[PDB]
């Protein structure tokens, strides 16, 4: 075998790169754009669907929509478009050669693992291919065996206690709020201020204003009084257009749904209430130590000053007599991808493949007989 | 006496008092300047300094309009005091300081302008309370109903809000910026077409009239298509009141068609009823029968001929290919009413007057000038903590 | 997409037209019967130089519906061939002596006749239209505007 | 296999330029008008272009098939283009692809006319039509080798009977943002010969009128300081020669409509009262009602187009007004805010083949293989009917 592939088809963003390096071979927004104009320009080859880094240099025009929704994928052509860009763009390799590694959210309706395991056996000849969830290659990615996983993406977040060896099923817990929403409620709030976004090439925007400009408060009404005087919360922004963008509240506005679902009406605990009654309902035996451990990972869970006011109010949560120590790895945002290159590059791992030959008599569920 | 209601909507301006029935004054919302040009320019009785209002409208040749509000929002706000002092000067003529005023405002305003609004009430005039209310609440109002999601449509801006059981979901209010003007525009550019030109500034009136009496929105496009590529019955004759007759054809049908398809005013968002779809879907599974089975329509806008059929229609046809996924055994299984009361244009303003009643007698559940002096800005938390 | 794929063609059924138009007691093959009996009257009082008894005769019963489309053919094609064997001079007799009904049928079949001239004589057909229109008045031509579509 | 170079149709306002797809330069760059009468049959008796121009006097009656852009008479439509053919072009129409050009805007029913006319009158292999403009994007680049294409921008195409501002942003051309004054060079130059008529000069001819443009017209930045200037400088009042028919050493003393003139562009009030925006502020409403991603490439790159275009500090004082105009606004916004930016700044291009871009970029155009399966083809016409082309598609969203 030559080398190995791991691609995180995540909501947003595709992370495809070889195994057994630190560093993604290709990173880029996980968007299919269509232009929306009749008036076709003759000559100089332009074509007729976008994809990857030339959607977000064209968004000018097109028409970009995602094709996850929530961790599931509804548009399995646009699917099958972005992997065929990936392979024979951005890697360079046929996918008859490398076997690939995919990852999956918990909790995920496995028609859609069927039909992934399915259309990659039959449009791209992978000799082999292994599917496991965000949380094990997560907690890899540190190095350790213990704690609970915070993984908040773009689509949904999720949290998987697990101890040395075995994880806790029972306590697996998954919430749809994650950076689409933040971003969706960014725009809601941002038309307070004048400021009207509607268009995707619009949303985009906005997700790099979020980029940009946006922290976690450490005590919401303390912030909010200290509002009254817009001194230090008011900033700017550049548009590409050549504006100038004045923000304010909302800069710790937006990321507060992550501990306030009902700010954009979301009946839910937010996400350190979850965290808190997803270790509740372990034995006393793990959660003495599982407090210790909480794994933070995502493009969402990158924001400034959001370990802090976690930590503060997961011990305000807990008995005092705990000590609670929140990881917040410098590589947060490409910690699943490097989970997954560890995984691979052990050489422990060939034995529980997925082959061909044995998919062959097994059909399609095999996917569930093999992973888990 | 009674408290005063106004509604200050972008393209006309509603006032009465409660428990009326009918809008007591309704004018557009435009500022006259004196200006000469290429006219006669008769002097029938005497051009003053700024004209508004119906005489505005009137004398409208020998003037140029500028509107003061657009898109829903104010945009130049000393011609939006001159029209205040217009309406309760001369068109009620009755200004006491202290009296009770109801005002409207769509939903996702910027907080500066209903803000200083509000301190120009204030300050400017003396009222001794003040509420404003969102349109769709009132469109509620205007046909008693409790549950139910009702869409109003403007010139200025389209919004929808869904109620369920006196609980307005604020969460789902609805915006879109495609609206009346955005209409007119379009069959301007769709007059341009053949030929006629209208770049005057009565000539945005002249063109909203023409619309008003000819356009109309389409049933089925491809039959509309059919009629108007092969029969010549569509062509209608529309003689302008400065004497000049045009040909009308497809711009009929294809004028109010932007609502429907908004990407041919270049807007990325969804058209009418695929964005009443998404609003309704993405609430809660219990209230999704009230939500479909009470949809009124609102405001002046959704006046056009024809539009509740296709309204009905597409949202039927929208959720059985969204939701059947072509199966037709379940689409008798569908109950959908679109409500089509005749003053749907005036419902902003019979609600506005119903709530004037409603909560009188009172004071302590609006803001007051006191209140209002002592407590800043902020003291505007009373009427609602709206998203 | 999603503006094609109509609805309305099931959701609300539309009239049809047995609704409109009462429907046919009688049973295919009887009325089968009951014209393969006729022609052959028509055809001998043709070929006994009687054309006209042959059409008052033929003209007592006329059948339709949608399920008899071969013999109202063939009731077709003698009614016209008794017709093309008139002589032209004896036409406003007959005209005059006729029921508004009788000439409601005769005209509704030559007008039916007039459809299809690519095996039929079209002139005798317009000869017989001109005169009966002439002399009867437009109503005929009225009756016909609202008679069955299967007629 | 090898086809033949496709021809390259241009029927302008006022000029038509012919010509073949590779060429270096059109074939043929005459007005646009058709000589008619009213032992040859008057079915034949009509002369086209220079021929017409000459034989004005002899017995025939000039008229301009296109006006506006828009062709109104068939009749001079068609002639013309069987005369260009058969007499100056020398094609066979049904061996050879046709590339016809026509101003944006117009109506459904003159495309119609046109395609049937070319396939049923000559019945050509195919017929293509494009919008005026694009083919001024193509021609605006210059040292296009394989990869220096702006392919975004805008052209300001300004020509004889109307003039075009066309936003195209990555190809793609946004239709609504397209927006048309109907004023152009033959609106500027009958106000020229009023300025004529009013001075009671010896000689008021319309080619006159034309001439002093040609050798005399410049723009100026304001008009109160130009009338100050040439009421001050004494050497800026010229004397032209006419030299009419007969009319020898008639000099026609020219005045203040030398920058009296090309002001219509920025100000058109003086032409009439249809339009009211100046040019500036017009392209300025264009840009903004634009995408907001495709703002500064639309800034950036301005392509001018058109023969109307060619006046001496046009460019210039285009580039100044909106320069300002943006400016302004950001300031605005700056000062609305509180902080500072990089600004966009704002470069009006101009390139050696002004009075041509549009045959030069639809010549560029034809020669790509591409082109050829764009094409509307023969069967194509026979099978869905003379319909064919008439889903107007550049500007606005059919149905
Ligand atoms: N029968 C009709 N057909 C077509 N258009 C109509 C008809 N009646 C009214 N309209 C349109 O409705 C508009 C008037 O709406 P109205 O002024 O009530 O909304 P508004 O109160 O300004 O909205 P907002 O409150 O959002 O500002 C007019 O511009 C007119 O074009
Ligand atoms: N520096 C950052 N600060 C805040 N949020 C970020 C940052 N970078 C990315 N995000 C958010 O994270 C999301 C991307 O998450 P991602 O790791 O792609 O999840 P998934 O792989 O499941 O799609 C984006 O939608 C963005 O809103
Ligand atoms: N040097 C010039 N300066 C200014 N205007 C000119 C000049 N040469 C020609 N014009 C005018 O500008 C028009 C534009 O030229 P052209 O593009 O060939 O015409 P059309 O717009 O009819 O296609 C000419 O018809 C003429 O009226
Ligand atoms: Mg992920
Ligand atoms: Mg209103
Ligand atoms: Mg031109």
């Amino acid at each position: 075998e030559t080398t190995a592939l791991v691609c995180d088809n995540g909501s947003g963003l595709v992370k495809a790169g070889f195994a057994g390096d630190d560093a993604p071979r290709a990173v880029f927004p996980s968007i299919v754009g269509r232009p929306r104009h009749q008036g076709v320009m003759v000559g100089m080859g332009q074509k007729d669907s976008y994809v990857g880094d030339e959607a977000q240099s064209k968004r000018g025009i097109l028409t970009l929509k995602y094709p996850i929704e929530h961790g599931i994928i509804t548009n399995w052509d646009d699917m099958e478009k972005i992997w065929h860009h990936t392979f024979y763009n951005e890697l360079r390799v046929a996918p008859e050669e490398h076997p690939t590694l995919l990852t999956e959210a918990p909790l995920n309706p496995k028609a859609n693992r069927e039909k992934m395991t399915q259309i990659m056996f039959e449009t791209f000849n992978v000799p082999a291919m292994y599917v496991a969830i965000q949380a094990v290659l997560s907690l890899y990615a540190s190095g350790r065996t213990t704690g609970i996983v915070l993984d908040s993406g773009d689509g949904v977040t999720h949290n998987v206690p697990i101890y040395e060896g075995y994880a806790l099923p029972h306590a697996i817990m998954r919430l749809d709020l994650a950076g689409r929403d933040l971003t969706d409620y960014l725009m809601k709030i941002l038309t307070e201020r004048g400021y009207s976004f509607v268009t995707t090439a619009e949303r985009e925007i906005v997700r790099d204003i979020k980029e940009k400009l946006c922290y976690v408060a450490l005590d919401f009404e303390n912030e909010m009084a200290t509002a009254a005087s817009s001194s230090s919360l008011e900033k700017s922004y550049e548009l590409p257009d050549g504006q100038v963008i004045t923000i304010g509240n909302e800069r710790f506005r937006c990321p507060e749904t992550l501990f306030q679902p009902s700010f954009i009406g979301m009946e839910s605990a937010g996400i350190h209430e979850t965290t808190y009654n997803s270790i509740m309902k372990c034995d006393i035996d793990i959660r003495k130590d599982l407090y210790a451990n909480n794994v933070m990972s995502g493009g969402t869970t990158m924001y400034p000053g959001i370990a802090d006011r976690m930590q503060k109010e997961i011990t305000a949560l807990a008995p005092s007599t705990m000590k609670i120590k929140i990881i917040a790895p410098p590589e947060r945002k490409y910690s699943v991808w490097i989970g997954g290159s560890i995984l691979a590059s052990l050489s422990t791992f060939q034995q529980m493949w997925i082959t061909k030959q044995e998919y062959d008599e097994a059909g399609p569920s095999i996917v569930h007989r093999k992973c888990f | 006496s009674a408290p005063i209601v106004l509604d200050n909507g972008t393209g006309f301006v509603k006032v009465g008092y409660a428990k009326d029935n009918f809008p007591r004054f309704q004018f557009p919302s435009i500022v006259g300047r004196p200006i000469l040009r290429a006219e006669e320019k008769t002097g029938n009785v005497q051009i003053k300094d700024v004209m508004v209002g119906d005489e505005a409208e009137a004398v409208r040749s020998l003037l140029q309009v500028k509107y003061p509000m657009e898109n829903g929002i104010i945009r130049d706000f000393e011609e939006m005091n001159q029209l205040w002092d217009y309406t309760f000067f001369e068109k009620l003529k009755i200004d006491p300081r202290g009296r009770k005023i109801l005002l409207t405002e769509p939903p996702m305003n910027p907080v500066a302008n209903r803000e200083k609004m509000c301190e120009t009430m204030f300050e400017r005039y003396g009222f001794g309370g003040v509420y404003v209310a969102i349109q769709a609440v009132l469109s509620l109002y205007a046909q008693g109903l409790s549950s139910g999601v009702v869409v109003d449509s403007g010139d200025g801006v389209t919004h929808i809000v869904p109620v369920y059981e006196s609980v307005v979901l604020n969460h789902l209010v609805g915006r879109l910026d495609v609206a009346g003007r955005d209409a007119t525009r379009y069959l301007i550019s769709l007059l341009l077409r053949k030929g006629y030109a209208f770049n005057r500034t009565a000539d945005f009136e002249t063109v909203r009239e023409m619309k008003e009496k000819l356009c109309y929105v389409s049933y089925d496009l491809e039959l509309d298509h059919k009629l108007s590529e092969e029969t010549t019955v569509l062509m209608r004759n529309y003689t302008l009141p400065d004497g000049r007759v045009i040909k009308v054809g497809s711009e009929r049908y294809e004028c109010p068609e932007c609502l429907f398809q908004p990407h041919l005013v270049g807007s990325e968002q969804p058209g009418l009823s695929e964005f009443i779809f998404d609003t309704i879907q993405a609430a809660d599974v219990d209230i999704r029968k009230y939500l479909y089975r009470a949809i009124v329509l609102s405001g002046g806008s959704s006046m056009y001929a024809g539009l509740p059929s296709r309204l009905e229609k597409e949202i039927k046809q929208l959720w059985f290919e969204r939701v059947l996924h072509g199966d037709p055994a379940r689409l008798p299984n569908f109950k959908v009413k679109i409500e089509d009361a005749p003053r749907r244009r005036h419902a902003v303003f019979i609600g506005g007057a119903v709530l004037a009643d409603i909560m009188a007698q009172n004071d302590h559940m609006w803001v007051s000038k006191a209140e209002w002096e002592e407590y800043g800005v902020r003291a505007l938390d009373k009427l609602g903590p709206r998203t | 997409t999603f503006r094609t794929l109509d609805v309305d063609s099931i959701t609300e059924p539309v009239l049809t037209e047995q609704d409109i138009f009462p429907i046919r007691n009688e049973t295919a093959e009887q009325v089968q019967a009951a014209v393969s009996q006729l022609i052959p009257q028509a055809r001998s009082a043709i070929q006994t130089g009687n054309a006209l008894q042959g059409l008052k005769t033929l003209l007592s019963y006329v059948p339709y519906g949608n399920d008899v489309q071969e013999v109202r053919t063939q009731y077709l094609n003698a009614f016209v061939d008794v017709l093309s064997n008139i002589r032209a001079a004896d036409i406003p007799a007959f005209v005059k002596e006729c029921s508004t009904e009788e000439i409601d049928n005769i005209v509704n079949f030559i007008y039916r006749g007039l459809a299809n001239p690519q095996a039929y004589n079209s002139s005798v057909l317009l000869n017989w239209h001109e005169k009966v229109v002439e002399i009867s008045g437009i109503g005929c031509i009225v009756r016909v505007l609202n008679s069955r579509p299967d007629l | 296999a090898s086809f033949n170079v496709p021809i390259i149709m241009d029927n302008g306002t006022g000029y038509s330029k012919l010509g073949y797809a590779g060429n270096d330069a059109p074939s043929y760059v005459f007005p646009t008008v058709i000589a008619t009468r009213s032992r040859a049959t008057e079915d034949l008796d009509f002369f086209i272009g220079n021929d017409a121009l000459k034989k004005a006097s002899a017995g025939y009656s000039l008229d301009y098939p296109i006006r506006h852009g828009q062709i109104e008479n068939w009749d001079h439509m068609e002639r013309f283009w069987q005369q260009s053919l058969f007499k100056y072009l020398r094609c066979e129409p049904e061996d050879h692809y046709f590339l016809l050009t026509e101003p944006p805007l117009n109506p459904p029913e003159n495309r119609e006319n046109t395609a049937e006319i070319m396939f049923e009158s000559f019945n050509c292999a195919g017929l293509y039509i494009a919008v005026q403009a694009v083919l001024a994007l193509a021609a605006s680049w210059t040292s296009s080798k394989v990869t220096d294409r702006s392919l975004t921008g805008t052209v300001v195409d300004s020509g004889d009977g109307v003039t075009h501002i066309i936003p195209v942003a990555e190809g793609y051309v946004i239709g609504s943002s397209i927006k048309t004054m109907p004023l152009a060079g033959r609106d500027v130059t009958y106000f020229v010969q009023s300025l004529l008529r009013d001075r009671n000069e010896p000689d008021s001819s319309l080619k006159t009128a034309e001439r002093i443009k040609e050798e005399c017209c410049y723009v100026c930045p304001d008009i109160v300081k130009e009338f100050s200037r040439f009421d001050r400088e004494p050497d800026r009042y010229l004397k032209y020669a006419s030299e009419s028919i007969t009319g020898h050493s008639t000099t026609i003393d020219v005045g203040f409509e030398r920058f009296l003139a090309p002001e219509i562009f920025f100000n058109p009030e003086i032409a009439s009262s249809d339009f009211l925006t100046p040019l500036p502020e017009l392209v300025d409403n264009v840009v903004q009602s634009s995408p907001i991603d495709v703002r500064k490439g639309l800034y950036k790159n301005i392509v001018l187009s058109g023969g109307s275009t060619l006046f001496k500090n046009f460019g210039n004082r285009l580039q100044r007004d909106l320069k300002r105009i943006v400016d302004e606004r950001i300031h605005r916004s700056e000062m609305l805010s509180g902080a500072k930016s990089g600004g966009v700044d704002v470069n009006v291009i101009s390139h050696k083949r002004q009075r041509n871009a549009v045959w030069f970029g639809g010549s560029l155009l034809a020669q790509t293989p591409e082109f050829g399966s764009y094409c509307h083809t023969k069967a194509d016409y026979e099978e869905y009917g003379a319909s064919i082309a008439r889903r107007y598609q550049i500007f606005g969203n059919s149905l």
